[PDB]
Formats: C-alpha cells, structure tokens, sequence
C-alpha cells in the first residue's frame, strides 16, 4: 500500500501535478502523521536544514541535487513552500508526499505563508484555482497547514524555526504548549513565532511587517542561555549572500530559494548538520530554464 | 419567466458569484442539451450576443464553450447561426478573449461545409474588417487563412484584396495583427497572387515607421522565404532583406539575427553568401549586447549550412575576425553565448585552422569570469577532441581541464566530470593514473550530492574501461578510506560507489573486498547508513558469490529486519523478497 | 573585545584551542594556491545594491509587508 | 520646519516590563515609531528633522542633533541601553542647550529690540 | 452536476453512488415562483429516497436548512399542533408531524449538548440557529405532548406502527432525559418511558428502525442507577443511598480481592462518608475509618502512596484499629 | 520520586580540507540525563515523611476516642510555604480567581508550576495534607489556579480522541479535582467529575475544568466562607447558605457532558445526585 505513494513522488519530480482525489488521500494521510509530532520536533542530528522554497519548484530541484535525495539525506524545511512562486502547488505536494513516505527521514515546519489570508491574497489560491479549476484543493492543503508543527529542535542544541521568537515566549515548554492546530492570528505568540525578525537592535521592537516583533542580540542572548540552545536557526528573511550569521553567531538565517519572485537575484544555501553537529553550508545558483 | 430555464437560469447564475458563472459556462452544454437546438439558437445565441459586463474571467471560457458545439448548435447549417455571437465577442478589447474568440471561429470555419463557409462568413470577414472599431480588424486577420483552401476563385481575391486593404490601416495595432498573421496567409496564398498582391506593399509594411510592425514584418519575411521561385525571390527579397538588417532600431536587427538561419536554409546558398557576408558580420560588429548574443548562438547553423567549396574561405576572411574581436567583448552575456557553439565550427574549419586560429580562443574562454561563458565552452569537448586528437588537446587543454575542474560553481565541476571517460578511451592508463586520478578521488569528496554521484558514474566507467586490478591498486583503497569518514554523506558516497563498482567489478573481487567494509557499515548509528547498506546487498545481491551471500547477507538483513527505524525495516524486508 | 574582529587568519593566537586543527587546515589550504556572512540586518536583504553592483541582464523585452513588495 | 526632540530615558529603571511582555524602553522606542508613523500622515511632516537626547553623559547625551540625517537617528534609536541615572534635570539643560544652541548666532531672539512672533 | 443541472434533467436520482444535492438545493432556494417548488418538490423527492433516515439528515445538514425542510413539508403536506391531533388523519400528514416534532426534540437535545469549539456567512447562519433554538425552546412542552399523544395512539407510504412508535418513545426518552437533569419525576418518567422502548425493542425483535444500541443500553444503566423502583458498584451506591454501610464494607473487601471498582470511586466514596462524619453522626468514626483502610489496603496492593487520612487515623492507635 | 584527548583524537579522525565550515556550539550534547530508583522505596519514604508531616501538625491530646485533627494553623504553614516554594507568588496572589482572560495571561508561571508538579510527584501529596485540613487549602490557590490553568491549555491543545494518551495529564485532572473536593473548595457533585475524566475526550473534560474555574470564580476559596463548628472543633464549608452551592450553570454543564456520551457513562449517573 505504498508503491502507489513512489509513483506520486517520481510522478512530482516532474513537475505533474496530481489529481484531486490523490491530494484528498495525501492530505489524509499526512493528518493523520502530522497529529503524533509535537509543536517542538524533535530532529536527530545528521539533517539538512533548509530555508523557504516558496514554490520556485526547479530551484527545490536543485536544491535537492545539491544535498541529495531523499531519503538517503535527512531535511528540515521551515515553512514557506507557497506563494511568490508558479509552482507552488507541485512543490508543496512534493514535500507532503515526501513526509508522508518518509516522515522519519523529513520534517516540515510551519511558515507565515501557511495560513487562509496569505494564501488567498498571495496567489497560491490563485494557482490551485488555476490548476484545479476549484478551491478543493486549496481547502484541503489549507486545512493541512494548520497541523504543521511550530519549531523544530535538532539534538536539543540547534532550534529551528521559520520567523523569530516573541516577548511572551521565553521557554521551549511555552512553544509545546500552544494549540498549533488552528489559523495564525494576527498577535499572540505563534504570530510571532512565524513573523519575528531579528534587528541589529536592543530589546523588543515593533516589526515593520504588519505582526511579530523585532528582537536585538540581547534577546536572543537570554533565549539561548536560558534554554541551553547554541543557536537559533531561522528561515523568514531574503539573504543575497544565501545564510547569514546575526547577533555573534546566535541566530543564522537561512534562504533556500535563488531568487525571491525570480528578479532579486539572490543566491540560496542550506545549513547541513552532520553527525556530529559540525556544520556547512552550501550555497547554490538557480538552475538553468528553458 | 422562471417557468423558462435557459434565459432567467442564465442570468440568475450572472448575478451570482464569478466562480459561478464559470461553472455555469460549462454548464452551457447542459441547458443546450436539455432544450430542443431550434429554442437554443433562436433564444439562447441573441441573449449571448450582448449583455455582457464580465471582462475578466468568464469570456474566455465562454469562447471555448462557443467552440465545443459541434452537435449541440445542429450542424453547419447551424454553426453558421452560431458565429454571430463569437463575432460580437471577438469586439471584446482584451486580447486573450479575443485570442480564444479567433480560435473558436477557425474551428467552426473548418468545422463548416464549403459553400457554407463562403456564403456565411465571408460577410462576417467583410463586416469585422470594415468594423469601425479597431479590435474588429484585429480579430478579422487571423480569419483569412482559413477560408482559402476552400472557397472560389473570385471570393479568394476578393479575400486577398481586402486583407491588403486592411494592411493599409491607420492604427498601427491592426497592421500588427496582420503582419503576425501574415505567415499563414500567405503560406495558404498562390504563390503568383502572394507576390502581386503581398510582396509590393508587404515591402512597404517593412518599411514602416513603427519599430514593433517592422518586428513582425521580419518574421513574416523569414516565413515567407522559401515559397518563391529563385529569381523572383532574390529580387523581391534581397532588397527587403539587407533594408531590416541595417534597420535603426535595435530591436529590428535583434529579430533578424534571431530568425537568420532558417531565412538562410531556404534562400540558396551562393545569394546567402554574397548578400548576407556583410550583413552577418555587421550583426555580430553591432553596438547592442541583445542582437550580438542572437547572431552569436546563429553562428554554427549559419556555417554549417554553406556550400562546402568556398565555406572555409569566407569562414576565415570575415568570421574569424569578428569572433576573436567578439570573444574580449565586455558584456559578458555575448560571450555566453558566442561560447555555447564556438567550438561546433572546428570539424568545419579543419585540423589546422582550429590549432591556430580557435584553440587561442578556447583557452580565453576556459579562464573567463563568467561561469556561465565556462558553462558553455566546456558543453561539446567531445567533437573538437574527436577532431584534434587527444595529442594535441592534452598537450594544450589539459592543465586548463584541470584548473576548471576546481571550479567554484558545481555545474562546471560536473561539466569536465562527464569527459573522463571520454578522455580515458583515447588516453593510456599510466598518463591518466599519473595525472588525474587523484583528481578524480577529489570529486568523490566534493560538497555536491551531483558532483559525487557524477564521479561514482565516471569510476563505473573507468573500471569497466582501465580494467579490475587497476581498480584494486587505485581507486579502492581511497574507497575504503572514506568508509572511515565520521561524516555519513561520504560513506553514502561509498556504498553508492560499492553499487555502481559491484556490477562490473568480478566475483571474487567483489565479495573479498567489499563485503567486509560493507558488512562493518552495517552497525553505524545513523538509521540512514543502514537502509543504505540494505538497499546495496539487495542491489549488488545477485552479482556475488551464493554461499557468500547466503552466509553473511542473511543474518544481517534479518538484524536489520528487526531495527527499530521503520525505513531501515522496509528497506531489509524488500531486500530479504528480492534474495527468496 | 568587542566589535574586534579577530583577524583569525593574520594571527595565531586567535585560535582557540576547541578548534586549532580545524582551523589550521583551513588557513593552509587558504595560503596555498587554493568574517563574511556576517553582514548587518539591514544590509542582509537590500537586493537593490546587490543588483546594482552585478552586471545588468539583457533589455527587458491582513498584513502589509512581506518583502519584495 | 519644526523640530522634534525625543528625550528618551535611558535610566535603568527603563527595563521594567509590562504585560505586553516588552521593557518601558521598547515601549518608548515603540511610540517614538508610531509617533512617526501617525506625524508621516499629514503632509507638512516632509519638512520636520528629529532630534536624540538620552540620560547618559555630557560627551554622549546627544546621538542625534543637527546635521543627522532620518537613518541615523533610527539606527541610534534602535540601539539604546537603559543603563544610567534618573539624571532628568541634567539631560533637560542638555536638551535645552542643544536647542538654544544655534538662536545667538543667528540672532533669531532680537534682545533688546522687542519680541518678535 | 448541481443544483441547476439536476432541475431540467430526472435521471441523476437514481444513479449517482445524496445529502449534497439536498444542501445545494436548500442554498439555491436560499436566495433571495416555479423554480423554488420544483427546487423543493426535488428536495423532498431525494429525502424521500433516503426512507427519512433523520439521523443522516440532521448529522449531514444543517439546523435551519432541515427546520425550513421541515416547515415546506409542513405546508405542502397539511396547513398549535396540541389543539390540531386528529390522529385518525391521512399518513402522509400523519408521519410528517411525527417527524417534525421528532426532529424539534431531538434538536433540542443536541443543542444541550457540548459541541467543539470553533477555533477559525457562518455568523448568520450561527443567528439563524440562535433564534430557531430559542423559538423551538419557546414551545417545547406543545411538541412533546403532540410526540407523547401521537405515541399514545395505536390505530395506524405507511410504514410499521411498531417502530414508529419504538423511535419515538426513544425520541421522547431521550428528551424526558435532557429535561430531567432538575427534576426526579421526569427521571421517573424517563425510565419508564426507556423500559417501554426497550420492550418495543424486545417484543418486535428487528434488525433493520436505527437505534443506537450501546446509547439505549447507557440510558437503562442510567435509569436504573436513577430510580431503581446487581453489580458491586450499584450496590455501593444503593447501600449509600439507603445506609447499608456494613454491606459497603464487604463489598470493597471483594473489590480488594477481584480489584474491580474504580480507585477514584472508592476515594470519592470515602470522601463524603469523612463528609458525614466529619458534619453529623458520631458512628460514622469508626466506619470511616474501617473504608479508609480498606483503601489504604488497596492502594498498597496497586503500588500507590499511603493517605494522609489512614496516617491521622492510625494516630493514638487502638487494638480494634490494628 | 523527583526527576534530576580532545586534539589527539580530533588528529586521528583528520582529506586535506576541513569540509565542514565548523562546528555548532560546544559540539555533541551529552548523552542525557537518567534515574533508577524502586517505587516501593519512593512510597515509603513519602509515606515516613507525611508520617512525620501529620504528627507535628496534629494538636496534642486529650480523651479516650476520637481521631485527632489536623491543626488549620500547621497546615497553613505548610501551604504558604508550599506556595513560596513552587512559584514565586509573584503576581495575582489574592485568593479570589480571575477571570480565563488572566489566565491566557500568564500561561509562563501556570507551565512552570506544571512542570515541578510534574518532577516532582511529592506536592500532590502535600497538597492532600494541605486539603486534609479545611481552611489551609485556600492559601494553595495561585498553585491550584497555576497547574489548572495548565492543563486547560494541555486539553485545549490536546489531539487525540481519548484522554488516556496522556497518562499524567489525566491523572493531574483527577488528582487535582479530587484534592479541591478534599479541601472543600468544590461541593460533592462538583467534586465526583474526577470519576469519569478517564473516558471523556480532551474538550469535554476541558469544559468540566472550565465549569470548576466558574464555580471558583462565583464562590472563591475565601477562608472567611469557612464557619468554624466548635462542635468538634474544625472549620466546615457550608454550600447550602452559600446560595447556588449545587452550582446550577455548572452542573447543567456536566449533564450535557454525561448526556452527550450516555452510551459509556450510564453507570456513572448516580455520582452527580442532589
Ligand atoms: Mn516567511
Ligand atoms: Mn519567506
């Protein structure tokens, strides 16, 4: 009852999307792995850590080309496989498919793209409308947004999350304790959990963004040493240089998608923990189109 | 009123939501199909043919609802009654709606029987292109090819008269769209009545003012260049021909570098010669990156297709001169694209003329900044290494080889990879042992998954060609010191390599060497070494000895078997049914 | 020290000895024939320098912000 | 032409918290922000120029005077340790001084010659 | 298809592999006449084909959309329903008011009890249930003595007066149940009317109208703990309710032996004998003390802590204590 | 029962570049913490100590029959200590609950007043010595407010169908309930929901702890509600004069929890009797 699921990920590889039934099973089955993990995953060390995709599907191509295919390479993507892309809805079925064949050998992280509004004002409704010629399908992944775990935590030093952290939270026990489940609202701590930046700063911040907060080294100083975190790997902002060290090598933020709306530019890397946490990234160039 | 379905239905579903209406277009069929054809037409299509405020979405759905009735309307006899609403809107100003609108329309046109299609729609080609609104035209040029092959002789010049009359039109959108559709027009067309009619004032259309119409006059030049006889051709063509190559717009000049190799194929090969040697190269000499870039990938087809006898010669008076001038441009995206078929021209030129004149130039490409110029150079070594012999390549090229392969960007890395088996057929086995085997160790180590599977595809290759025990004295000991590596993706990289070397690498070899360094592997903490190591014996399964695998395969898959990840489970169970 | 910079590459007793070895490979394979991504908040993602400084490409033929406009 | 001086306490008294979880700092840094931002919307607010003061020493007092243009006084804005005195008397002569620090030289206050709006 | 596509064509009712097409059928009428009663006319027809499983309908579709349901087979079908009787009626008319008033209790129940929170047009479709609720609250008491008298009657596309009435009286027990939470008398009617259901139940023999068995068999268990007018854990309750404590004694020392009852029952137990003593008679010293330690005893035998109760029991201990 | 070479060796593993850019923070984390000890020796050993616990808290003497009482004063003093020891009684002390607004509030203090009830299993019994006498419990209402605060929020963010795949969240509920039942903090039909926590799903028994932060809210653990009957000498709380003692909203809540799943919960009826 799984080679069905191995015709879908060849069948995703190029670019096909599938039919509404098939992503109607998929989403079920990924509920029903997605309810068994924790607002903090739980990650064994050797992982690629990866940043946002947004759709850009050959860029996720070659992204894999770069680390090596799953599953003989362990990933973590923290959120953001939607919008600002023309292919969001195969890269996103790729990366539930994915989870669900694999789910010990990948994990997928809850972005700010993964809500209603973002997706319905962004154009990922749009394309699902487009490809689909209903909001069924649209429903369905939506529906699965909600389920995706919050943060990540590999082998309890490295903390990995799409956005930044919140005045309100200050412990990962906070982080375990939220009600996942449900849309992001526009305040409150997951809010800020996915939007949060951090900011050559000192202290808390109103973010320029319309939710989360800007938070200086400070902050994450404490957050780190308070928790027994080494660093705080973070997904939710543009690198033209492809990761970034911030706050003396506190937080890196980690873009995984050469170029943002295929006009900035900018180069891609991902972070690549191996067995004994010694870390490399490996930066990348988009791939060649047609 | 609400006792009849179609109209209040129709309009209620209007009113609605856009997402509505859509399902409704498609519903279409459906009313269609539940009411008799005659209260269809009669009732439906004048509803159909105004009222209509929904722009943006549903008009292009609704255009190809038109184009799907092929038995819900009737018949021809219908589909003629049908056309009118297409017709009101193919008025419709945005451009997409009125794309599927002519597309709808051509179907339906081949759709109808002959006299039919005259009697009907020749009017409607009247009426559209004596439209006031300039829209109306616009949808009326793509009409005219499709009613030629099989109307009359006099409503065929007629037809011809008024798409010239139509080309003679004030707004330039018009002239555009006839221009674009003037292709098929006149590949359709008489060849006699496409130069009395077309040729004259097609040449006069080339001749316009505006930039975007001289655009799409070159390519319908280019389209039309192998319909007429040769004479005719050179005199109603040339003249044409050099007049949008030397154009001012630089946008003119790019569209005919872009489209001059078909232009060149179908025009002979002694007048592309002599009245295009100039103009060529005054492409390639130009002020503009864009229409350089464009003449720059033309080169090769350009060359190749000339007549034999004097190619080489003009190749080296004019070309040459202007390559090497182009190859130190300082836009790096000419040199990108001069760089991807450079080098197709050596086994044109000859063995002595690429030593002198093109090998220079291959070594300025291969140290460029510009990865994607290195990208590009390094694509088609196999022909000019065909062509030159390995001699003189591996006396000249070897060290920059060998400078690229350190390259920054992996594609390029990848690129020099794909050649060594190439280079190791024409090259003996001490000089590549000697030279570059380390460098190929190198690769296996590198940070790329495909730089490492490209070199675990090239060590497949080169054991299969240098032989086995070549293989035992080199390349496995490095093998076997990766498997130490504390790193898990580099042993990964080993047991992809124990999978691609087991094949082709013997028996006793095989197990005597491989099986205790991948047996040993077996034991690593990492869940991923051991679905890994699961996957290779069942893979590298069948190639060994029996008793061997038997004896040490078994107790270790059915350990594995039993392994608390549930991949390395799956994997051991699908390995234990393909032994049996 | 802050705000120093230690040019680990230039000086040697920079070098913790937590990582010597790693970093002495590093500096030899460097010095051979063979501090950065650590550029500001600011200037991490203002993708109108970066475009600026490269080559130009061929001639072109709720909440608020969420970047790239 | 107005100008606009914010006398941002700096005093250490500045990190007590709230239950909107931020510092009173960040909460001035935050009105600061929004002052802008509410300023911003009327269309004079293009001739203003913003000036810094804070609860540290003489030398270091002003961040952000004449001759700043708006993205300094933001990057000192953002980077502001509550870490002195309650030195409000002092600060407040500063700030005073800052002002009145160009009025002599241009003679905008005509002494001895009436008062003039 | 969908709802204007099914309204020219008469073929999908049969084909299709129901609830969907009633719910758009309900939507387009919703909007603000020929097409309404051909829209309701084919609504009715698909309900119909369902045989009025009204389960399926109330689980599937929503309140106000079965309440307008309702109220057109109402009016098509017939037209203070206590006044109106006149059982001796038509069927069509007959089961059509059973069925309302069926469905009005049975709403009513499900409305009292506790739905999921919800955690995200849905605003006026929660008013229209808000006021169709408290007006089906207003006259209440009229629907179940229309349910209870149409019950009462026995001279019956008709269908079995047996399970008719078995559904009903279930409907109405459930209903008496609900109603029942502040006042024993209605409990007392609840159970009789439940003994009656499971009679019906018994008498008949049927297995093809739907009743939730494992509910039918909680809500005897339920009326038998009420009002009684076997199991160690009743006798524990019946011996509390009468005082027969000696006897609660000897079963928890069956229960220390076969660990049966619950460990939370026994505490609870415990605690508001300590209660009693603790407010009034003095004898109940030594049989708070004599539980207490039967506890105790079973929570050594579970691996659990000693109670701070047995500990200040056990000091200035006795010989009988011991 | 509470919970809780280098260089040489690095040269060795060292081909001739680094590959790794460095490493993470200070390496590999260890390899965890662990703890091994008999329950039986735990039990005893809580057992000794509320031995002790319950001798210097009784009052001396005296008569030949008749269990002594636990001293208010005593237990008192055990359960601000109690408090000061857990949480820092920082804010929102006074006894009085507030509303579920505050307690979305200061969800931090309520998730570390879990966490040690949950190291530690020695405070619930405590807190039943703190129950055992009446008016003592009321000083233990910022930790009984902190970890019910707690698990709402565990039972709100709760997935699974059954309440059983959290063994000590279902277990805190009912110990929880059944220690402000002791106390006398809940009447007795409040106080038996504890008995069939094990069977709900997570929302119902959520709904049933959020009926008990109601009740709480329209009463209170006040220390003044508690007359002193000097009848036997002990402070009773009385639920009939206190007006809505049965608390009607409340149990109107726990009857639709129980109607909703009668199938399961028929036998359980008769515990929630006026
Ligand atoms: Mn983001
Ligand atoms: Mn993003």
């Amino acid at each position: 009852f799984t080679k069905e699921l191995d015709q879908w990920i060849e069948q995703l590889n190029e670019c096909k999307q599938l039919s509404e039934s098939q992503v109607k099973s998929l989403c079920e089955k990924a509920k029903e792995i997605l309810t068994k993990e924790s607002n903090v995953q739980e990650v064994r060390c050797p992982v690629t850590v990866c940043g946002d995709v947004h759709g850009q599907f050959h860029d996720l191509m070659e992204l894999f080309r770069i680390g090596g295919k799953s599953p003989d390479t362990n990933y973590l993507f923290m959120g953001d496989y939607v919008n600002r892309g023309y292919y969001s809805v195969e890269t996103v079925t790729l990366l539930v498919a994915l989870k669900v064949r694999y789910r010990e050998r990948i994990t997928i992280l809850r972005g700010n793209h993964e809500s209603r509004q973002i997706t319905q004002v962004y154009g990922f409704y749009d394309e699902c409308l487009r490809k689909y010629g209903n909001a069924n399908v649209w429903k369905y992944f939506t529906d699965l947004f909600d389920y995706l775990p919050l943060t990540a935590l590999v082998d309890g030093q490295i903390f990995c999350l799409h956005g930044g952290l919140s005045p309100s939270i200050d412990t990962l026990d906070h982080i375990r304790a939220l009600d996942r489940l449900q849309e992001v609202p526009h305040e409150g701590p997951m809010c800020d959990l996915l939007w949060s930046d951090p900011d050559d700063r000192g202290g808390w911040g109103i973010s320029p963004r319309g939710a989360g907060y800007t938070f200086g080294q400070d902050i994450s100083e404490t957050f780190n040493h308070a928790n027994g975190l080494t660093l705080v790997s973070r997904a939710h902002q543009l690198v033209m240089e492809g990761y970034n060290w911030c706050h003396d090598r506190n937080v890196v933020t980690i873009f995984s998608a050469p170029n943002y709306c295929y006009r900035c530019g900018n180069q891609a890397a991902i972070m690549e923990l191996d067995d004994t946490l010694k870390y490399s990234f490996l930066q990348f160039d988009p791939a060649p189109r047609r | 009123d609400s006792l009849y379905p179609i109209a209040v239905l129709i309009d209620e579903l209007r009113n609605e939501d856009v997402q509505l209406r859509l399902n409704s277009i498609k519903k279409l069929s459906t009313i269609a199909l539940a009411l008799g054809v005659e209260r269809t037409r009669s009732e439906l299509l004048p509803f159909l043919t105004d009222t209509i405020y929904d722009e943006d979405e549903v008009l292009l759905a609704l255009a190809e609802q038109l184009g799907t009735f092929t038995t819900l309307v009737g018949g021809p006899e219908y589909v003629h009654c049908l056309l009118p609403p297409l017709e009101s809107l193919a008025t419709v100003e945005e451009t997409v709606v009125r794309d599927k609108a002519v597309e709808s329309l051509r179907a339906i046109s081949h759709e109808h029987s002959p006299s039919d299609l005259e009697a009907h729609f020749v009017p409607l080609v009247k009426r559209l292109a004596g439209g006031d609104w300039f829209t109306s035209r616009t949808s009326a040029c793509g009409l005219f090819s499709v009613c030629y092959p099989r109307v009359s002789s006099a409503v065929k010049a007629e037809l011809r008269q008024y798409f010239r009359n139509l080309c003679s039109d004030d707004t330039p959108m018009v002239r555009r769209a006839a221009a674009s559709k003037l292709g098929e027009f006149a590949k359709v067309l008489e060849l006699d009545n496409v130069k009395s009619e077309i040729i004259p004032m097609f040449s006069n259309l080339a001749s316009d003012e505006q930039d975007s119409v001289r655009l799409l006059a070159v390519e319908a030049c280019v389209n039309i260049a192998q319909l007429l006889p040769q004479e005719d051709l050179e005199a109603l063509v040339m003249p044409t021909l050099r007049q949008a190559a030397e154009d001012k717009s630089w946008r003119v000049r790019y569209m005919v570098a872009d489209k001059f190799t078909e232009l060149q194929k179908a025009v002979g090969p002694e007048i592309t010669k002599t009245d295009l040697v100039p103009a060529f190269q005054n492409l390639m000499k130009d002020c503009e990156a864009e229409v350089r870039a464009a003449a720059s990938h033309k080169v090769k087809e350009f060359c190749e297709n000339l007549s034999a006898d004097c190619r080489e010669n003009v190749i080296m008076s004019q070309i040459l001169p202007c390559i090497k001038e182009l190859v130190s441009d300082a836009n790096q995206h000419v040199k990108s694209a001069l760089a991807s078929v450079i080098m197709g021209l050596s086994p044109i030129l000859g063995k002595d003329n690429t030593i002198e004149h093109l090998l220079p130039l291959f070594l300025a490409q291969l140290k460029d900044e510009c990865p994607e110029v290195r990208l590009n150079i390094i694509s088609n070594l196999d022909c000019v290494n065909e062509v030159i012999g390995i001699r003189q390549l591996s006396q000249s090229l070897l060290p920059a080889i060998v400078e690229l392969a350190e390259d920054a960007k992996w594609r390029v890395r990848l690129a020099i990879i794909e050649y060594m088996p190439l280079l190791a057929g024409q090259l003996g086995v001490e000089f590549f042992d000697e030279k570059l085997n380390s460098l190929c160790m190198a690769w296996l180590v590198d940070h790329v998954y495909a730089i490492r599977e490209a070199a675990t595809s090239n060590l497949k290759k080169l054991v299969e060609k240098f032989g086995k025990e070549w293989a035992h004295a080199t390349i496995i000991p490095k093998v076997l010191a990766m498997s130490g590596d504390p790193n898990y993706l580099h042993r990964m990289t080993t047991l992809f390599c124990i999978n691609v070397l087991s094949e082709v690498c013997g028996q006793d070899i095989t197990t005597k060497h491989m099986l205790p360094t991948v047996l040993r592997m077996a034991g690593d903490p990492v869940a991923n070494v051991r679905f890994n190591v699961a996957k290779s014996l069942q893979k590298i399964g069948p190639i060994l000895d029996n008793s061997t695998l038997q004896s040490e395969v078994k107790p270790i898959l059915e350990k594995l078997t039993q392994d608390q990840d549930v991949d390395v489970k799956y994997f051991a169970q699908e390995a234990l049914t393909v032994l049996s | 020290n802050k705000d120093l910079k230690p040019q680990t590459f230039r000086n040697a007793y920079d070098i913790p000895r937590r990582n010597l070895l790693d970093h002495l490979t590093r500096m030899r394979s460097n010095l051979l024939k063979s501090q950065v991504h650590s550029v500001p908040i600011a200037q991490m993602g203002n993708y109108q320098e970066y475009l600026k400084q490269v080559p130009s490409p061929l001639r072109e033929l709720g909440m608020m912000i969420d970047e790239a406009d | 032409m107005p100008i606009l001086l914010f006398l941002i306490d700096t005093s250490a008294s500045m990190n007590q918290r709230s239950h909107l979880g931020t510092t009173y700092l960040d909460t001035a840094k935050g009105a600061v922000e929004t002052f802008m931002k509410l300023r911003a919307r009327d269309p004079a607010s293009r001739g203003d120029r913003y000036m810094l003061v804070t609860f540290e020493e003489p030398p270091y007092a002003i961040k952000a005077g004449w001759k700043e243009n708006h993205a300094t006084f933001m990057n000192e804005l953002k980077n502001l340790q509550a870490e002195g005195l309650t030195t409000l008397g002092q600060s407040l002569r500063t700030a005073f001084d800052l002002l009145n620090l160009n009025r002599l030289v241009t003679g905008i206050d005509n002494y001895g010659q009436g008062r003039n709006p | 298809t969908c709802w204007f596509e099914f309204l020219l064509e008469e073929s999908l009712l049969e084909k299709h592999l129901p609830v969907q097409l009633i719910v758009q059928f309900l939507e387009q009428a919703s909007k603000p006449n020929k097409r309404n009663r051909i829209l309701k006319l084919l609504a009715l027809k698909v309900a119909a084909h369902l045989k009025w499983d009204l389960d399926i309908l109330e689980k599937s579709l929503s309140v106000p959309v079965l309440n307008m349901l309702l109220n057109e087979l109402l009016c098509i079908s017939k037209v203070k329903h206590v006044d109106m009787d006149l059982a001796t009626l038509p069927p069509t008319t007959a089961m059509a008011v059973l069925l309302y008033n069926r469905w009005a209790i049975r709403t009513i129940v499900q409305s009292s009890f506790p739905v999921k929170q919800a955690k995200p047009q849905m605003q006026q479709e929660k008013e229209l249930t808000e006021n169709i609720l408290k007006v089906l609250k207003e006259q209440a008491a009229d629907s179940i003595l229309v349910l209870e008298a149409a019950l009462k009657l026995n001279k019956d596309l008709k269908v079995k007066t047996e399970e008719m009435q078995c559904q009903v009286c279930y409907d109405l027990g459930a209903a008496y149940f609900q109603q029942g939470s502040t006042n024993s008398a209605v409990y007392e009617n609840a159970r009789e009317k439940f003994f009656r259901t499971k009679e019906l139940i018994a008498e008949i023999g049927s297995l093809s109208c739907t009743i939730d068995e494992k509910r039918l068999a909680g809500y005897c268990q339920a009326c038998d703990v009420l009002v009684p007018s076997l199991t160690p854990y009743s006798q524990v309750h019946i011996c509390l309710r009468s005082g027969n404590y000696q006897e609660v004694i000897q079963i928890f020392i069956e229960d220390n032996l076969t660990l049966s009852l619950p460990v939370q029952f026994r505490q609870s137990v415990l605690r508001e004998l300590f209660k009693k003593a603790q407010q009034g008679n003095e004898a109940l010293d030594e049989i708070c003390f004599k539980v207490c330690a039967c506890n105790t005893v079973r929570d050594i035998l579970e691996g659990r802590t000693i109670s701070v109760q047995f500990n200040q029991l056990f000091l200035r201990p006795n010989k009988e204590k011991i | 029962g509470g919970q809780v070479a280098s260089l040489l060796d690095t040269n060795r593993r060292h081909i001739w570049s680094v590959f790794h850019a460095g490493v993470i923070g200070r390496g590999l984390k260890p390899p965890k913490f662990v703890q091994s000890r008999n329950q039986q020796e735990v039990i005893y050993n809580t057992q000794s100590l509320l031995s002790l616990l319950v001798h210097c808290c009784s009052a001396p003497g005296g008569e030949c029959w008749g269990a002594p009482i636990l001293s208010p004063e005593a237990a008192k003093a055990v359960a601000v200590t109690l408090v000061e020891s857990v949480c820092p009684d920082a804010a929102g002390a006074e006894l009085a609950w507030p509303p579920e607004e505050h307690a979305r509030a200061t969800v931090e203090r309520d998730l570390r007043i879990g966490r040690r009830f949950r190291e530690q299993p020695l405070l619930f019994e405590l807190l039943k010595l703190v129950a055992a006498a009446p008016p003592a419990l009321c000083y233990c209402s910022v930790l009984l407010r902190g970890l019910l605060a707690a698990l709402l929020g565990h039972w709100e963010a709760s997935r699974h169908p059954d309440t059983t795949h959290s063994p000590w969240h279902l277990e805190a509920s009912c110990t929880l309930v059944a220690v402000m039942a002791e106390g006398s903090l809940l009447p007795p039909a409040l106080g038996n929901m504890h008995e069939v926590f094990s069977q709900l799903a997570p929302f119902e028994v959520r709904l049933l702890l959020l009926s008990v932060w109601g009740f709480l809210r329209e009463h209170g653990p006040l220390p003044q509600k508690f007359i002193f009957q000097s009848e036997r000498g002990r402070f009773i709380r009385d639920f009939s004069r206190e007006g809505g003692g049965e608390g009607g909203p409340h149990l109107a809540v726990l009857h639709s929890v129980l109607h909703r799943n009668i199938d399961r919960l028929g036998l359980f009826s008769g515990r929630f009797q006026a």
